[PDB]
């Protein structure tokens, strides 16, 4: 606040309170797997080059 | 609880440190504000600020005058603040020379606006006005600022000047030459029940009587012409209902050894006044008497 | 340096929201039946006084002699009432239905229009009101009680409709009716009966007594009085003793309405008009 001369109205005790918040914005980029790649990764077949 | 606390002497309410001092010294800082003796701490004059226009602040730069408020029925000003000197036009007791004098000083818009507001409704003045007390300060801009005193004495800050209440001589009224040691002062408004001249009689009574029954009993016997005028207007104009032939209220008390004479000066227009030096304000409401 | 603070305990479990409700009523007025030190809430306000068959005037006669305390602080399981003394100055909330200004004289009134509530308890606080509206309410309620017996006619319903509302600065407010189900409460019945009795005895005995006094008339005032009474008017002495004592006892049963002592006078109100500063007066 700030002082003024006599004859002018003044400014009293003043406080202000604000409150921000939080948005929720998830993402999802789901990838596929071709089923041949999944059935050839996690199991072992015969020993050919 | 124990015997030492009730056996201790009472704590000096002034010589103990202030709340700001016991807040500072416990944390040991410094500020540019000098603190260690607060002003107005040993005060009992219960003040109240008041805003007034320029038209009602004449005869008020000199301190001590009755700041009697009124109300108008129009909704934009709910109240206004008449001085006692400005009420002298509607006072029938004010002489014509004094009235012609004090009409030559209140020639702004607000004073005559209040004068038009006073004599317009279907009521008398005792349900139109309301007493507050005495003014001691003035800021004096264009819109001024007054600090009345509801209860207590009339003193400047730091107690170095006991302010005094003046009343004009045409409203002063004493009733015995042997004035008492302590005396009180009341605000009498009587009504002469003439048709056109229903302008009331204003009086500031200074008597030693403090009782109320023995005051109105000796007040009936000093306005018997106006009492008979009330009965006369009651009988010659029936089916009109007047009320409150006179009204009194307690304004305060003085010491009776310093009620003296003086004269106000305002733009070199002097006016002889009755001056009350060590005035106190102890208000009472508008009681009536028939 | 503690002051006079009446400790007012409670007798009920309160939530935190209950105390958050109650902490809004700090600078308000509370009537107390006796200047005690420790008190419950059953003797705190007006709901201990409210009778089903007794009304406004009998509440007001039990309102002239109450210590009008304040509420200085509220804390865990107790309230700190603050008795005011005549001379000091205190903050009073604008809990009345009608606003105030700067310079008015304020007094107490029962709440005509409708806070904490329990199963048997409802915390109720009295109206604080300026003096001209108080006198207007008195003279409204006595006349509205006087229109009780002749209520059946079609004009007087519009007349009591006109009398039912009052007007202050921007307060177009109306009151409840004293008569319920076309018969007056015994409170207002006594209040109107006292007025009718003092009028009917004044119109009967004053002529005889003024013509008795007229031989000792030593003023120019009583003769105009008896001339007025003569212009209006166109047994064993124990009956006279009984009639004069009846006159004075019906006057004595009336002084709850004839006046009101000024209690508070405002000095400065708060901006937005929810509290004010008032010097207490007896």
């Amino acid at each position: 606040r700030v002082a003024s001369g006599a004859g002018l109205p003044t400014s009293r005790q003043t406080t202000i309170m604000v409150t921000k918040y939080s948005e929720k914005s998830p993402i999802t980029i789901p990838f596929e797997l071709s089923a041949a790649c999944l059935t050839y990764l996690r199991e072992t077949f015969e020993g050919t080059i | 609880m124990d015997a030492r606390a009730v056996a201790k002497r009472p704590r000096d309410p002034a010589d103990e440190d202030n709340e700001l001092v016991t807040a500072l010294k416990a944390k040991r800082e410094v500020n540019t504000i000098s603190v260690r003796y607060l002003y107005h701490a040993d005060h009992q004059a219960l003040t109240a600020r008041f805003f007034v226009p320029e038209g009602l602040v004449e005869f008020e730069a000199q301190p001590g005058a009755l700041l009697i408020r009124m109300e108008t029925g129009c909704d934009s000003p709910r109240h206004l603040y008449i001085s006692l000197y400005l009420l002298g036009i509607r006072a029938s007791n004010v002489s014509a020379s004094t009235r012609c004098l004090l009409e030559s000083v209140y020639t702004a818009s607000a004073a005559r606006a209040a004068l038009q507001w006073l004599d317009l409704g279907p009521h008398l003045l005792h349900r139109r006005l309301e007493t507050l007390g005495c003014v001691k300060t003035v800021s004096l801009g264009i819109t001024s600022l007054l600090t009345c005193v509801m209860r207590g004495y009339l003193y400047n800050t730091l107690k170095t000047e006991v302010f005094a209440l003046m009343i004009p001589k045409d409203m002063y009224l004493t009733w015995e030459e042997t004035r008492g040691r302590l005396q009180y002062v009341y605000l009498i408004i009587v009504y002469d029940y003439d048709g056109p001249e229903t302008r009331p009689g204003i009086y500031v009574l200074t008597s030693s009587i403090a009782h109320w029954q023995t005051l109105v009993d000796v007040a009936r016997g000093k306005f018997a012409r106006e009492r008979c005028s009330f009965v006369n207007r009651r009988i010659t104009r029936p089916r009109q209902i007047p009320l409150c032939t006179g009204v009194i209220q307690k304004l305060g008390w003085c010491l009776a050894d310093d009620i003296h004479t003086s004269f106000l000066v305002h733009k070199e227009l002097k006016l002889s006044v009755v001056r009350l030096d060590n005035f106190s304000v102890e208000l009472g409401d508008f009681r009536e008497f028939v | 340096a503690m002051e006079a603070n009446i400790f007012c305990t409670f007798d009920h479990k309160l939530s935190i929201a209950d105390v958050g409700k109650l902490t809004k009523l700090v600078a308000a007025v509370v009537p107390i039946p006796q200047r005690l030190h420790l008190i419950k809430h059953y003797q705190l306000g007006l709901h201990q006084f409210v009778d089903h068959t007794r009304g406004y005037v009998r509440l007001r006669g039990l309102l002239r002699n109450m210590t009008l305390t304040l509420m200085r602080r509220v804390e865990g399981n107790q309230i700190l009432l603050h008795v005011p003394t005549h001379g000091l100055l205190y903050t009073v909330l604008n809990t009345g239905p009608v606003t105030w200004e700067k310079g008015d004289a304020l007094c107490v009134l029962p709440p005509l229009f409708h806070l904490l509530t329990l199963g048997q308890w409802e915390l109720v606080l009295p109206w604080i009101v300026p003096m001209p509206l108080a006198l207007e309410i008195n003279q409204r309620l006595l006349i509205m009680g006087l229109f009780s017996l002749d209520r059946s006619y079609e004009e007087v319903k519009a007349a009591v409709q006109q009398l039912q509302t009052i007007t202050f600065r921007d307060a177009t407010f109306t009151i409840p009716d004293p008569v319920i189900d076309q018969h007056l409460l015994i409170d207002m019945k006594t209040a109107c009966l006292s007025m009718s009795m003092v009028a009917n005895l004044a119109s009967e005995l004053t002529m005889t007594y003024v013509r008795k006094l007229a031989l000792e008339d030593s003023s120019m005032l009583l003769v105009k009085c008896q001339e007025l009474l003569m212009r209006l008017d166109r047994v064993s002495p124990d009956d006279e003793i009984a009639r004069l004592s009846a006159l004075f006892v019906m006057l004595r049963q009336l002084d709850d309405l004839i006046r009101e002592q000024v209690v508070f006078t405002v000095c400065d109100v708060s901006p937005d008009n929810k509290s004010a500063t008032c010097i207490f007066k007896g």
